[PDB]
């Protein structure tokens, strides 16, 4: 613990703290953009759920799980994986489609058997209608989504700018929606819109969580700066005292 | 002790508490004797005085002396000339640390700085050596991840780093042990653990057999059997 | 005369120091921060000076006036110096009366404050 070592470590942690504050404000900036897409998707999702609500529709499985595959988001991915595992233990026969690399990694660390190929890399930005429709088409043609008796989608609900909650939603298959060829196309379209809204909510929750995570990181780094500033002052005094003792002993020989 | 060793031919335990106080004592008189002070004010003769004293303690062909010594560390500074020079004279060392004590982990032994000649695969066997080396590797990884855990927290660690940190925390708490002497002020009954039981327990912990046990079940118990029993008492 | 124009410079450079940390994350920055970078980089470029080349106040106040009031924003940064050396050469042949009055009075009348704007925009047109 030489003075140079302490000073270098203090500077390094200062750099980390500055970086984390900057990222925190950048996250707060992206949150404002994310909110618009979240609102737009939520309107349409509620509008088309009102059909199934008025029709009083009600209930092997297909589980879709949505995350962005982005790091430094904190509790996001693990929370969603916890919820998915809790659901999956009640119906192990379900096949899975993870959207996002991190959640695919989560559901490969546990229950690896249930998916061959995950959808990765596309979940970067706020959901585009083209991307959501293409992913729904992939589920239909690649995942054989048209066949499953039951379908569930798991995503992080942005309960608040400061909080989020793992949430799951059903989709009634064409044969399921029949009870109070058009039903099949409407089933695919409803799945597309439902997935788009779930991915919008996931994006909003991700950005909010990253904001809060960088906030906590900056505050922790500030505490560490305080500790190392104390240690630095102590080392400064010790170094001065020791050098002066050496000088005084040299003089008084 | 030397009369018992050489003339009686017996085997002798020699406890010294606290040998640093010998060195310190000389320093107190060093200035009055007219010597020029050495670094941080110690006497010039520190090294040779301590050699002349401590190397009488050696076992010899006439008899065996098993000497246990307590060494004070001024201002917790292990670089201080007295502890630093004393390190050269020992076969086994046990570095108690305030950093470990503040965690409530008595007996507060630093598991990485504590070191012994006999931790050798030819002495303790391959299994004991492997268990100890894996324990120290785990603890060193956990200590290397301290800054990350403090700043970013557990979530961003690699998954096997998460597993390693959990096992390291459990090993930390499992190294604590209640001594009967401390029962007067800890209120925890004294506990004693055999060597083979210790090796088996830590091998079991490393192998993940007890990953599902909550970590507080490892705190202040002796042997893995007491760990499972305390897990039962925590589940109740 | 210099104190009148140099007032906001002191603040713009501090705002620039604060925002410059954000430049590495430029993709998601407010238009206000983009303007702050645009202005502060040009102010930092404007304060470069060559050795053995000291400027009189008559020549300093027009440059800092152009910098502070944003007339530099329309000029590519990589030649601000080429602007400045040219700009002074313009003022010392056109509007030389302004430089004479800055020298003689040591302060900017409202007439001179308006005339600096007019001359600066007359030059920055080309």
């Amino acid at each position: 613990a030489t003075l140079k070592e302490v000073e270098m470590r203090l500077k390094s942690i200062k750099n980390i703290e500055k970086i984390t504050k900057t990222m925190k404000i950048v996250a707060s900036t992206r949150l404002s953009k994310a909110e618009k897409a979240k609102i737009s998707a939520k309107k349409m999702d509620e509008a088309e759920q009102l059909f199934y609500k008025n029709a009083e529709t009600k209930n092997k499985e297909l589980i879709v799980a949505i995350t962005s595959d982005k790091g430094l988001c904190g509790s996001i991915h693990s929370q969603l994986a916890k919820a998915v595992r809790r659901h999956l233990n009640d119906q192990p026969n379900a096949d899975i489609v993870t959207i996002g690399d991190k959640i695919k990694m989560q559901l490969l660390r546990t229950h690896p058997n249930n998916i061959k190929l995950s959808i990765n890399g596309i979940g970067k930005d706020a959901p585009t209608f083209q991307e959501s429709a293409l992913i729904a088409d992939k589920l239909l043609s690649v995942m054989k989504a048209g066949t499953y008796p039951k379908i569930s989608i798991f995503y992080n609900d942005p309960v608040s700018s400061l909080s989020f909650e793992p949430s799951e939603k059903p989709i009634f298959n064409a044969k399921t929606i029949e009870q109070s060829n058009v039903p099949r196309d409407l089933f695919e379209y409803t799945l597309a819109n439902q997935m788009l809204t779930a991915m919008a909510q996931g994006y909003a929750a991700e950005i909010s969580a990253r904001r809060n995570a960088m906030d906590n990181a900056s505050k922790n780094a500030g505490d560490m700066i305080n500790r190392y500033s104390i240690l630095y002052n102590r080392t400064r005094q010790a170094v001065i005292t020791n050098e002066l003792v050496d000088i005084i002993t040299g003089a008084s020989s | 002790a030397e009369y018992f060793r050489d003339e009686e031919g017996q085997d002798v335990l020699l406890f010294i508490d606290n040998i640093f106080r010998f060195t310190q004592a000389g320093s107190e008189v060093s200035a009055l004797l007219g010597r020029i002070p050495s670094a941080v004010g110690y006497q010039p003769t520190l090294a040779t005085d301590m050699g002349l004293l401590q190397e009488r303690i050696t076992t010899t062909k006439k008899g065996s002396v098993t000497s246990v010594q307590a060494v004070y560390v001024p201002a917790d500074d292990l670089t201080d000339p007295a502890p630093a020079t004393t390190f050269a004279h020992l076969d086994a060392t046990t570095v108690l640390s305030r950093g470990i004590s503040e965690l409530g982990i008595y007996p507060a032994v630093d598991p990485l700085d504590s070191k012994s000649r006999l931790l050798d695969a030819a002495v303790v066997g391959q299994e004991h050596y492997d268990v100890a080396s894996k324990v120290q590797e785990t603890l060193q990884t956990y200590k290397s991840l301290q800054d990350i855990i403090a700043i970013l927290g557990m979530d961003e660690l690699s998954e096997q780093d998460k597993l390693t940190v959990e096992r390291a925390r459990k090993i930390q708490r499992f190294l604590s042990q209640p001594f009967a002497v401390a029962e007067v002020f800890t209120g925890i009954p004294g506990k004693l653990v055999r060597l083979k039981d210790t090796v088996a327990s830590f091998k079991a912990v490393l192998e993940g057999k007890y990953d599902n046990i909550p970590e507080h079940a490892f705190y202040m118990v002796g042997g893995i059997e007491d760990v499972v029993a305390k897990a039962e008492k925590l589940a109740a | 005369a210099l104190k009148q124009v140099a007032g906001s410079l002191k603040l713009f450079l501090a705002q620039y120091r604060e925002v410059a940390a954000f430049a590495q994350f430029g993709s998601d920055l407010d238009a206000s921060t983009k303007q702050t970078l645009v202005r502060g980089e040009r102010l930092t470029q404007l304060l470069k000076q060559n050795q053995y080349s000291p400027l009189a106040t008559e020549e300093q106040v027009p440059l800092i006036y152009a910098g502070v009031n944003g007339h530099l924003d329309g000029i590519e940064l990589s030649r601000i110096g080429e602007f400045e050396s040219s700009f002074l050469s313009y003022l010392k042949s056109n509007h030389n009366e302004l430089l004479t009055e800055i020298r003689e009075k040591g302060e900017l009348s409202k007439e001179l404050l308006a005339s600096l704007k007019s001359a600066t925009e007359s030059f920055v047109a080309t």
